[PDB]
């Protein structure tokens, strides 16, 4: 039964059928469409254009046309050196990637002359690098320009997460220049063109492979915010693995883990009254919303516990070990803040996720913190 | 590997084995498990379809320090050795700079010393052109997380190619981390598995103390009675009481749920006995025995207890003097930070508000080593000793200022405790 | 077009003779 | 056997690596040894994070101080005091000594 | 204190802005602009002369002279210079004041080979040398033949990287040399502060006007205003899930049932049960997850009942009513 579903977690995409259009003479070879490929996050859209290059380097005359990806670089010189790898050549690297004019001379080919065109992968690492109207803007500013004479231009295919990058170009930019106007952009698909994808993602199709209008329940309630199905199948191919371990199920399974203390799991995290009685504690400390340290807390629990004299104070050690019984189970963290006396001195101020809608609640059924409120 | 061989020395002179010596043994932290049983499936069969199917999937797994992931996986790895891969251990705080692990990687797939550029280049051109088996652990990822995330994004980027023969497994500290600190750019890549680990609970927890205590609970030793060595003249038992081992795991599941803090008061209660035995009968170092329940509620509480409470009453004069002085202006301003002068003010004031009497003896003493030759001096003898005997201890707390008059203090523990040191 | 480009180079009397026998002869 | 002095300057909030693979040497390495930390920072203990405690075997040694008046004059008197012969004056030294520090009036 | 604001304004998208400004600055006073291009002509010959006495021409003036001085000095002037002399003309080396991308080292790298490099002056090159390398250049151009070779263009010389001091002086020791012409234009009303009687001695400027009125286009590029956020966040919304423009709309409602500030909020329980009512929001997880993503984006504030209140106009919240809800 493993090897129907050992296969189970491996033209096709109709979002090709637009780029086509907008690549229509790069089977004439001509300069094609101005094309800046945007996206929101997830939505396949790395692979998506590497899907339609892979597709075009394996049906495509000459053939040489290069992608890389700008990750680790913070500068605008090696692009035009992996550009020249496709040459398997040897030449003065340094100068001709370095200068706006230095480019223009490497536009000149060698065998056959068929254009190039150049894909610009994750371009915002470069457009959320360094300070923008200095560096990063004139980059991208100065890759864009394609006013070169001859039809061999380096055409651009950039991509980008959010969408603030076209409103950051400068007027000029924006006065239908360069590889500009066509912004593409790829709504999330909701379930009607990923599932049917999957769908012929299934093309080796086992028996059991579950009821699919399940599956059509499972795309609809999980597109609420998403946008990769198959790593949204790659939570079903781990819930496919649990009717394998137990030889939206899981989305059922994961959500529990995250909704809890506050309704119901808080008294579970305070079996111990006094947790109770130091909870209450911190945020009657938070009157003064400052910097809580662990001893103004200590203050106001002593300052409170000899008044009302429900237990005998305890120590600040035992104080140290109580809210971190509170601190394991996710309610408040501790962070070591500022202070700026000396040197960069650690007092820890604390924080609460809780609020007094869900304390009331889980007070009046204890009239011993009563006294306190 | 090599200078193992030279780590070794010779005479070694036949070293006592007591009573407690082979408990210590295996309740070192070292030598299937009961509390993560079935999550340790839920790993191997998210892992065992990739590997023998040549993909490139993530896991991600969270948790407190404590609870196993830092050996689950590597029970994982281990049966696998039997059933292709290459095995590292890419601990995020054993790397010195962030970026010294890509390093590490272009070293363990050729054996090549070269740049963290340089590596990724290579790592990249690898990624995406093998045709078609790497099994990664990127420990502690509070560490390469710093600086501008860029490194991040590389890990998870590598896994996005079909063709990168990888599988990846994080651990972290917080579920939370692809969510505080990464983009959500990240977070598409991180996937949704998100395996959670919980604490250990206290049955549990005794059930992790007697895997140690497999072949020697309640067993016998062979004991010279001259020596004070045992061997698994009389012929002697050792017991364990289970109740305190159990009162042991009901304190340690309530706060933390750490299998590391479990062991170790329990180790570190084994070895209070170990010196009152010693102490009884001195065998040195060259009817039937017991652990008692009062063993672990003094090392329990040993965790717990302070002194800077007893440290204060065993302090010197000057230094109450000085306290009391500074909880004097906390109580008449009220603004819990007092400025340095003003207390070398008080000192002075607080001599002459008490009467003729004992005081007088201070207050000679208090400005002039007897002496009467030289005197007259302003502030008190050793202020400014005292006063960096307090910055250094850590009970008080100094900003930094060349006038010193204006230069503020504050408390750095409770000024109650301190006003309740002060009562003795 | 280039002008955001910041430095880039490009390569594209019978009166005045009498200052010009004046103007040297001061300087 | 590890002699560190200073051991709170190494618990920064930055990076706190090297105290984390020492405390890790104690949990699997076969070479037996030893961690001594030596400071002043008295609260020592919460300068620490969590996954570096948890390495910690938790066993801190307050140092004594003289908590009594008669503590140090019974210090001083060790102190000062020759036991081995070297000198004549040695037998007569010895008992000025001590005859000083028997008067309280001295 | 009731102020009329630039947030109550008829706002303008980009495409419709800069499509009518360049029908204005094409289109506006066309006629009498030329009309003053063929009345300053006559002065042309007049700068080739004094231009010959190594004077540093500076041209100030309202309106942009961008235009004017590339006609001046490449066209007119570079070869003009070199027919008069007796083969390529004079290089013109212009300087783009208004690129904040200038700095010293750079353009006297491109000096010292525009220049002459008759010596190993990369031996020199050692650490700020640069003052030094060009005072040997100064005393050896003191026994050349007189002639110029370079003609250098220097736009808007209050530019924000050329009127920095250290720039500024290094310019200086330029101009004492007879070989080069220094022609540069500013456009600062305090422009004459830059100068004191030492750099001025190096530098003898001259000045004229010139006042076309020009727009100063591509010197309006590089600027920025509120034109160049409720314009911000009026894109994300354009690409994003369908439930969060639903759950937006309800957010925006009574968000302006009650400027847009923080009393007409709302709470965050009511909001959940709010936007529970509609079958659209679970829980709070469910809930602020997605309301993470239009605080990510800076898209609505929040402070304290617990308000979440959107930073956005009265006025603009029934723009993104109907407009982009809609
Ligand atoms: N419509 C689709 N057709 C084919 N494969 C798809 C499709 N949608 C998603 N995928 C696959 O699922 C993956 C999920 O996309 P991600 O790579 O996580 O996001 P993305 O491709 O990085 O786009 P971003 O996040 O804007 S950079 C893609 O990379 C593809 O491998
Ligand atoms: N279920 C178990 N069975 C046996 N021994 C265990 C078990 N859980 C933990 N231990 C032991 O306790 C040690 C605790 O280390 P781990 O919990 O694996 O590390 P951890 O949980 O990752 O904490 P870190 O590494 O600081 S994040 C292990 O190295 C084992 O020696």
């Amino acid at each position: 039964k493993a090897l129907l579903q050992k296969s189970s977690e491996l033209a096709r995409t109709a979002e090709y059928e637009q780029v086509m259009n907008f690549l229509a003479k790069a089977i004439s070879e001509h300069r094609s469409d101005s094309l800046y490929i945007t996206g929101p996050p997830g939505t396949g859209k790395t692979a998506q254009l590497d899907m339609i290059i892979r597709q075009k380097f394996q049906s495509l005359e000459s053939v040489a046309v290069t992608s890389i990806n700008c990750i680790s670089l913070g500068e605008p010189s090696s692009i035009f050196q992996k550009i020249f790898d496709s040459f398997q050549d040897l030449n003065g690297p340094t100068l001709q990637i370095k200068n706006m004019q230095h480019l223009q001379k490497f536009l000149e080919p060698y065998h056959k002359k068929t254009t190039f065109v150049v894909v610009l992968d994750e371009m915002d690492r470069l457009l959320h690098a360094n300070t923008s109207e200095t560096q990063s803007v004139r980059t991208i500013l100065e890759l864009f320009l394609l006013a070169k004479l001859p039809t061999v231009s380096f055409v651009l295919i950039g991509m980008a997460n959010s969408l603030d990058m076209k409103d950051r170009f400068l007027s000029r930019l924006n006065l239908d220049r360069g590889l500009l106007p066509q912004t593409i952009v790829f709504q999330p698909y909701t379930a009607e063109q990923m599932y049917e994808i999957v769908i012929q993602k299934m093309s080796s199709l086992p028996t059991i492979i579950f009821q699919p209008m399940a599956i059509k329940f499972a795309a609809k309630k999980c597109a609420g915010n998403t946008g990769d199905l198959r790593k949204l199948f790659d939570v079903l191919r781990g819930s496919i693995e649990i009717y394998e371990l137990e030889k939206l199920n899981y989305i059922a399974k994961v959500f529990s883990k995250f909704v809890n203390n506050n309704s119901t799991r808080t008294r579970i995290a305070k079996l111990n009254i006094q947790q109770k009685l130091i909870l209450c504690t911190i945020i009657q400390s938070l009157k003064l919303n400052s910097d809580a340290t662990i001893d103004e807390s200590f203050d106001h629990y002593i300052k409170a516990i000899t008044k009302t004299d429900t237990l005998a104070p305890l120590q600040r050690n035992e104080f140290l070990e109580i809210c971190t019984i509170l601190e394991t189970c996710g309610l408040v963290s501790i962070k070591k803040t500022k202070c700026k006396g000396k040197t960069k001195r650690f007092v820890d101020k604390i924080d609460v996720d809780l609020d007094m809608r869900e304390f009331y609640d889980e007070m009046t059924k204890i009239s011993i913190l009563k006294p306190f409120l | 590997s090599r200078f193992e061989n030279k780590l070794k020395t010779t005479q070694k002179h036949q070293i006592v084995e007591t009573i407690f010596s082979k408990v210590k043994k295996q309740l070192n932290s070292s030598y299937y498990l009961p509390a993560r049983e079935n999550e340790f499936a839920s790993i191997y069969l998210s892992a065992y379809s990739a590997i023998e199917s040549d993909s490139a999937t993530t896991i991600y797994v969270a948790g407190t320090p404590g609870v196993g992931k830092t050996l689950t996986v590597r029970e994982v790895v281990k049966e696998l050795l039997s059933s292709d891969f290459l095995y590292v251990e890419i601990n995020g705080l054993k790397m010195v700079k962030p970026t010294d692990c890509y390093e590490t990687l272009w070293n363990k797939v050729s054996g090549e010393r070269l740049t963290w550029a340089a590596s990724m280049e290579s790592l990249e051109f690898y990624f995406k052109r093998v045709p078609k088996t790497i099994v990664v652990l990127l420990d502690e990822l509070d560490a390469m997380v710093t600086k501008s995330q860029d490194i991040m994004y590389n890990f998870f980027n590598w896994t996005t190619y079909e063709n990168a023969k990888l599988i990846v497994i994080a651990v972290a500290n917080t579920m939370d981390l692809p969510e505080r600190q990464l983009g959500n750019k990240i977070t598409s890549r991180i996937g949704f598995t998100r395996i959670m680990f919980t604490g250990y609970t206290h049955e549990e927890l005794k059930n992790i103390i007697d895997l140690r205590l497999k072949g020697l609970n309640d067993s016998f030793f062979y004991v010279d009675t001259k020596t004070g060595n045992a061997i698994l003249v009389r012929k002697v038992r050792l017991r364990m009481s289970a109740d305190a081992i159990e009162i042991a795991s009901r304190k340690v599941a309530s706060v933390s749920g750490d299998a590391r803090r479990a062991l170790k008061v329990c180790k570190r209660a084994a070895e209070i006995a170990e010196k009152h035995y010693m102490a009884k009968h001195g065998y040195g170092y060259d009817g039937v025995q017991t652990v008692h329940i009062t063993h672990v509620m003094k090392a329990l509480n040993e965790t717990l207890n302070s002194h800077v409470i007893t440290f204060m009453t065993r302090l010197s004069f000057t230094a109450k003097l000085f306290i009391y002085a500074l909880l004097n202006l906390m109580k008449k301003n009220g603004s819990q930070e007092q400025e340095l002068g003003d207390i070398v003010d008080e000192i002075k004031l607080l001599i002459e508000v008490n009467g003729s009497n004992f005081v007088m003896e201070i207050a000679k003493t208090l400005f002039q080593q007897g002496s009467d030759n030289i005197s007259e001096q302003l502030r008190i003898i050793s202020w400014d000793f005292v006063l960096n005997q307090l910055l250094d201890a850590g009970i008080l707390f100094k900003q930094t200022m060349k006038n010193d008059r204006i230069c503020c203090v504050k408390l750095n523990i409770s000024v109650e405790e301190a006003k309740r040191a002060m009562n003795e | 077009a280039d002008a955001q480009r910041s430095h880039y180079t490009v390569y594209p009397e019978k009166r005045w003779e009498l200052y010009h026998q004046l103007h040297s002869h001061f300087h | 056997v590890f002699i560190f002095d200073e051991i709170d300057t190494f618990a920064g909030p930055v990076r706190q690596t090297l105290l984390y693979n020492l405390f890790d040497m104690v949990e699997h390495s076969r070479v037996p040894v030893c961690i001594f930390g030596c400071t002043t920072k008295l609260n020592i203990l919460e300068y620490l994070e969590k996954r570096v405690k948890s390495r910690f075997s938790q066993r801190v040694i307050y140092m004594p101080q003289i908590q009594n008046l008669d503590d140090m004059v019974d210090a001083v008197r060790n102190l000062l005091t020759v036991r081995s012969e070297i000198s004549p004056w040695v037998s007569q030294w010895n008992e000025t000594l001590e005859k000083e520090l028997s008067d309280p009036r001295s | 204190k009731s102020r009329h604001t630039m947030s109550m304004a008829p706002d303008v998208t980009r495409e419709e802005f800069s499509l009518v400004s360049n029908f204005f600055n094409e289109n506006f006073q066309k006629r009498p602009r030329q009309k003053l291009f063929e009345i300053q002509k006559k002065m042309f010959p007049q700068y080739w002369f004094e231009l010959t006495q190594g004077f540093s021409l500076l041209f100030y003036g309202v309106g942009s002279k961008r235009n004017f001085l590339e006609e001046f000095a490449i066209d007119y002037l570079s070869p003009k210079i070199a027919y008069s002399q007796l083969v390529n003309s004079i290089p013109c080396l212009i300087l783009n004041g208004y690129n904040p991308s200038c700095n010293y080292r750079d353009v006297f790298k491109e000096i010292t080979d525009l220049l002459v490099p008759a010596e190993l002056t990369r031996s020199e090159t050692k650490g700020n040398h640069v003052i030094l390398q060009i005072q040997k250049m100064i005393d050896f151009y003191k026994n050349q033949p007189l002639d110029i070779k370079l003609i250098l263009v220097v736009h808007n010389l209050d530019g924000p990287s050329i009127r920095k001091n250290t720039f500024q002086t290094m310019l200086s020791f330029l101009s004492v040399i007879r070989q080069i012409a220094i022609v540069a234009s500013t456009d600062h009303i305090y422009a004459p502060l830059l100068w004191d009687n030492m750099k001025a001695q190096n530098y003898n400027f001259v000045f004229h006007d010139i006042s076309n009125f020009e727009p100063s286009t591509v010197e309006s590029t590089f600027q920025d205003v509120m034109k160049m956020g409720a314009e911000g966040a009026k894109y994300v919304l354009q690409s994003l899930t369908v439930n969060s423009k639903k759950m937006y709309k309800l957010l925006i409602e009574t968000q302006m049932q009650n400027r847009g500030t923080q009393r007409t909020g709302v709470e965050l329980k009511l909001f959940n049960h709010l936007c529970a009512a509609d079958f659209i929001a679970s829980n709070e997880i469910a809930l602020r997850s997605m309301l993470r993503e239009f605080i990510e984006h800076k898209m609505a504030n929040i402070t304290k009942m617990e308000i979440i209140w959107v930073p956005y106009t009265y006025a603009e919240l029934e723009k993104l009513l109907k407009t982009v809800l809609n």
